[PDB]
């Protein structure tokens, strides 16, 4: 079967730059191709078609060009909202195929991230368990450490974390951290800590609270 | 214009035949210029063209599925329907129901339905306030041990969109999965989180 | 000798397709004036106006056909016939009236093996499709410029049977073929020779 092969596999340009990426086919394809945009939690959509046509609806911005086995894809102007992973897909013979796909992020300004913590509630520590949840709201870049300290206690192996896809409108990012603790073991300790540590941050910054206050 | 909708379980155990639907609205599925096209999605798989089928009964399978495939139209409901059997978690994925032009192209999307397969059975999930202890403030819900994927959850109603966070679920160690959606707020803030594969839907205000 | 109208014109007037009642009007007929369609109720029936199954071995009524002025859109063929000889004798498809103004040769969803038009040799305008024939082959060994009349006409064979499952039963063009291609395995099936 034919054998579609993206290139690069991910990438990041400032707004305004001009974006290409590659698609290869394994075998003459003609103009059989189409290239499709996904953006964050949504249905691919198609923007090409016979690797040169601009769908309509679809911004200018967007173009394709290629036959045989080697196709481009491009992004006249990378604007905020063209965060997503772009797909190529051949129709030449059966059975269709896409490639792998090529993930396009922006990048932006560093921002520092907004730390919030939140405590466990009665009705959850009813059940026997609680959770800790430590927020990390609208910053960029992607990468951020969070640091849980119980009663100044490195806590480590003992809580998860979750980001969410870059924003279409501000190119930032959100984490969320959660301390699982038993009931029992939350009733023994007083202070609950988050650290943060990220590059917008001259230095960490630590919310915490007191259990009962 | 046109609009396609998939319908289904989400859970489906192993061994056994995995059915959904596809219902197409404003427009008939009796046309010349379409093929009637089922799309899954997975980590490990990438995007994969399961198979389509003609108004004339003709269908098309790729042959990595097609042991096991049976695509069929209900022009009557103006449906296309999809069976795939004897699944394992390698069926694990999205399946996006699409509508592929003659032409060459996959113009029409479904929103995509979220199909687990697995023998584990399916829970609920428990919804836990996020507020602070006691000038932007922020305030949310937990979305607490449930099985299988997804969970929607909006704020107001879906009136409350701006500064709204949902995360990505994460699998927790007991093999059920948990999320939590925030709000950052400068009145009454409620979630609305729905987990159809247990037919659970709450409502938590939280102050 | 004398010419018969297509799908929608004249015999054909208020008719989507060529059933199994109009297909008594091609007897010796030798040119199509317009379009004739071939969609899935030619072999599934219709229940609505009871129209049986067209016979595949009543397709040889148009094996007296060479010229159409429209286009041929064919969108059913019988499980039997493993190619489209029932226009083996087919020589010009003008296409003066194209599917969405666009095709006039569709050939789309068969079963069949071949595609058989041995006696084609000019598509005066309109663009080829070929698309969902899991079966078929020698497709793209055709050299669609010596047929097309306009410049701009496109061929799409898409979705159909890949080039080595054609080669792996020897479904190719003869020895004696010249390079631009074949509508099937036997010598006579070339487009040209030397």
């Amino acid at each position: 079967d034919i054998q579609m092969t993206q290139s690069p596999s991910s990438l990041s340009a400032s707004v305004g730059d001009r974006v290409t990426i590659t698609c290869q086919a394994s075998q003459d394809i003609s103009n059989y191709l189409n290239w499709y945009q996904q953006k964050p939690g949504k249905a691919p959509k198609l923007l090409i078609y016979d690797a040169s046509n601009l769908e309509t609806g679809v911004p200018s911005r967007f173009s394709g060009s290629g036959s045989g086995t080697d196709f481009t894809f491009t992004i006249s102007s990378l604007q905020p909202e063209d965060i997503a992973t772009y797909f190529c897909q051949h129709f030449d013979h059966l059975p269709l195929a896409f490639g792998g796909g090529t993930k396009v992020e922006i990048k932006r300004t560093v921002a520092a991230p907004s730390v919030f913590i939140f405590p466990p509630s009665d009705e959850q520590l009813k059940s026997g368990t609680a959770s800790v949840v430590c927020l990390l709201n609208n910053f960029y870049p992607r990468e951020a450490k969070v640091q849980w300290k119980v009663d100044n206690a490195l806590q480590s192996g003992n809580s998860q974390e979750s980001v969410t896809e870059q924003d279409s409108k501000d190119s930032t990012y959100s984490l969320s951290s959660t301390l699982t603790l038993s009931k029992a073991d939350y009733e023994k300790h007083k202070v609950y800590a988050c650290e943060v540590t990220h590059q917008g941050l001259s230095s960490p910054v630590t919310k915490s609270f007191n259990r009962g206050e | 214009q046109v609009q396609l909708q998939e319908s289904g379980p989400g859970l489906v155990k192993p061994s056994e035949t995995l059915s959904l639907t596809c219902t197409v609205s404003g427009g008939s599925v009796s046309s010349g210029d379409y093929y009637w096209t089922w799309i899954r999605q997975s980590p490990g798989k990438g995007l994969e063209w399961i198979g389509h089928i003609y108004y004339s009964g003709n269908t098309n399978y790729n042959p990595s599925l097609k042991s096991r495939l049976t695509i069929s139209i209900d022009t009557s409901k103006t449906q296309f329907s999809l069976k795939l059997s004897s699944v394992t978690a390698a069926d694990t994925a999205i399946y996006y129901c699409v509508r592929d032009r003659v032409t060459g192209a996959f113009d029409i999307w479904g929103q995509g339905t979220m199909v687990t397969v697995s023998s584990a059975s399916t829970k609920g999930p428990s919804v836990f306030p996020l507020a602070p202890c006691s000038s932007t403030a922020a305030l949310g819900c937990l979305v607490k041990d449930y099985f299988p994927e997804p969970v929607t959850v909006s704020w107001n109603s879906g009136a409350l969109t701006s500064g709204v966070h949902t995360f990505p679920a994460v699998l927790q160690s007991s093999g059920l999965y948990s999320l939590s959606s925030v709000v950052t707020v400068p009145q009454t803030y409620t979630c609305n989180v729905d987990h159809k594969p247990s037919n659970t839907k709450v409502d938590k205000t939280v102050e | 000798k004398k010419v018969c109208n297509g799908i929608g014109i004249g015999e054909f007037k208020d008719s989507l397709s060529i059933d199994a009642t109009n297909i008594k009007h091609f007897k010796n007929c030798t040119s199509i004036s317009g379009d004739l369609h071939i969609l899935p109720v030619a072999f599934r029936g219709d229940s609505f106006t009871h129209t049986p199954p067209l016979d595949p071995q009543e397709l040889d009524i148009l094996k007296t056909v060479k010229e159409i002025t429209g286009f041929l859109l064919i969108q059913a063929w019988p499980e039997n016939r493993t190619d489209l000889h029932a226009f083996e004798n087919l020589e010009i498809i003008r296409g003066r009236t194209k599917q969405h103004g666009q095709f006039s040769l569709a050939v789309v969803s068969l079963d069949i093996t071949s595609l058989g038009l041995r006696s084609l040799k000019e598509i005066s305008d309109g663009d080829v499709i070929i698309s969902g024939n899991k079966n078929l082959c020698y497709a793209n060994t055709i050299n669609w410029k010596k047929l097309f009349g306009t410049s701009g006409q496109k061929t799409k064979i898409i979705r159909n049977r890949g080039e080595n499952s054609c080669k792996a039963t020897g479904q190719v063009c003869h020895a004696l073929c010249s390079p631009e291609g074949c509508w099937g395995p036997e010598p006579r099936d070339c487009v040209s020779h030397h």
